[PDB]
């Protein structure tokens, strides 16, 4: 419905009780101008979790497409079923850094001439449908960083344990 | 278009101190973070750490905790590196590089300024030197002591030039650069190719990790005319 809590509060760590240095971070795969970050092997429990994977996705060109996609709840049977993502309204919705804590924002208002399309493939831009998508602007002024968790670290088969996933997005300036 | 222009060269007794100025035009200050890089004579590239010009946040590895203190001033988008207590070691050329998403790569770097003074994921690049010709085929390997992901850039020196960047992650061609460029790899063993050495390809190529703190370099592979 396109409103933030103003009250919610997380951490890239979350519960996992992993420390920013011991991430699994790794790029987004980029191909032409889409950037997509696919969680869909990355979450999947194993014996040495809980891991963080963070997809970093690093944008300082024009009109670049992110694509995010985070597996559903049953998708699989038993590996997926306590995901969680946040924030619920992605991608109108994200999480920015602010004094130390992460906290919603609105994705327009941080970044001027978003574009959002209200459907992706006749499905709702949204990860109740396991994807969001937006477009850049083609022009950015000002450096901006803001977060998707997609969260598979409360999901245990037997000592097998799934992954917290973050996405990092990163715009630089470019346009001039 | 973008300009990173430093202070002149100094002259220091052992047990100075030294502040070098590094002022940027063509872009938005406040956008982008500022690292310091230095060299010694003939030898390769250490990080010396970066400052946030929106914050003023700094950060260093141990190496110079303590050591150098940088600070800026938004009014004139100005960075200053000042290193204290300097003994013969520390007798380099000290660059400021603007970094890309803070860390990733180093398109943008200043002249560089000649401090001189009188009297851990290590990468690891063969051959160290070669001698070739016009035409001829090159390749180049670097190798990360830990999985870097695609956290890898790769410049071309000059003598008496800063590093140019032709590669940003592991395999993508900078503005600019000759398309006989190229790199591959993925993880931790990474190769640089030159489709057909040309006249100007004879230079002094670097590595370089942008995966974690303390970033490092290789430590060259020199490019030779027979």
């Amino acid at each position: 419905l396109d409103k933030i809590d103003l009250s919610y509060e997380t951490t890239e760590s979350g519960d996992t009780a992993v420390s920013e240095d011991s991430y699994d971070k790794y790029a987004s795969q980029n191909t032409n101008k889409e950037y997509v970050c696919d969680f869909t092997d990355q979450l999947k429990p194993t014996e040495s979790g809980p891991k963080v994977k963070k997809c970093e996705v690093k944008v300082n060109e024009p009109l670049i497409k992110v694509k995010i996609i985070c597996p559903l709840k049953g998708s699989v049977e038993k590996l997926y079923d306590n995901i969680e993502y946040v924030p619920k309204k992605s991608p109108y919705v994200v999480l920015t850094k602010e004094e130390t804590k992460l906290k919603e924002k609105l994705l327009s208002k941080l970044i001027y001439g978003l574009l959002i399309s209200p459907t992706v493939n006749e499905k709702e831009n949204n990860f109740k449908e396991g994807v969001i998508e937006f477009t850049l602007p083609p022009v950015v002024h000002k450096a901006t960083v803001f977060y998707f968790i997609c969260d598979n670290s409360k999901t245990e088969d037997d000592n097998k344990k799934g992954n917290r996933g973050i996405v990092e997005v990163y715009v630089e300036p470019y346009g001039n | 278009q973008v300009q990173l222009v430093q202070s002149g060269a100094e002259v220091k007794k052992p047990g100075a101190s030294v502040k070098v100025s590094c002022k940027a035009s063509g872009y938005t200050f406040t956008e982008y973070y500022m690292h310091w890089v230095r060299q010694a004579p003939g030898q390769g590239l250490e990080w010396m750490g970066w400052i946030n010009p929106k914050s003023g946040d700094t950060k260093f590895p141990q190496r110079f905790q303590g050591r150098v203190t940088l600070t800026r001033d938004t009014s004139i988008s100005t960075v200053y590196m000042e290193l204290t207590r300097l003994r013969s070691d520390d007798t380099a050329v000290y660059y400021c590089a603007r970094g890309n998403f803070r860390d990733y790569y180093f398109a943008s770097w200043g002249q560089g300024t000649l401090v001189t003074v009188s009297s851990d994921i290590q990468m690891t690049q063969s051959p160290s030197s070669l001698s070739a010709s016009v035409g001829d085929r090159v390749t180049i390997t670097c190798r990360a002591s830990q999985n870097i992901n695609i956290y890898l850039n790769w410049y071309q020196q000059k003598p008496g030039k800063a590093p140019k960047l032709l590669i940003y992650a592991a395999s993508s061609l900078q503005s600019g650069v000759p398309s006989t460029f190229s790199g591959s790899g993925s993880g931790t063993d990474f190769a640089l190719t030159i489709s057909s050495l040309q006249p100007e390809d004879f230079a002094t190529y670097y590595c370089q990790q942008s995966y974690s703190s303390p970033l490092t370099f290789g430590g060259g592979t020199k490019v030779e005319i027979k």
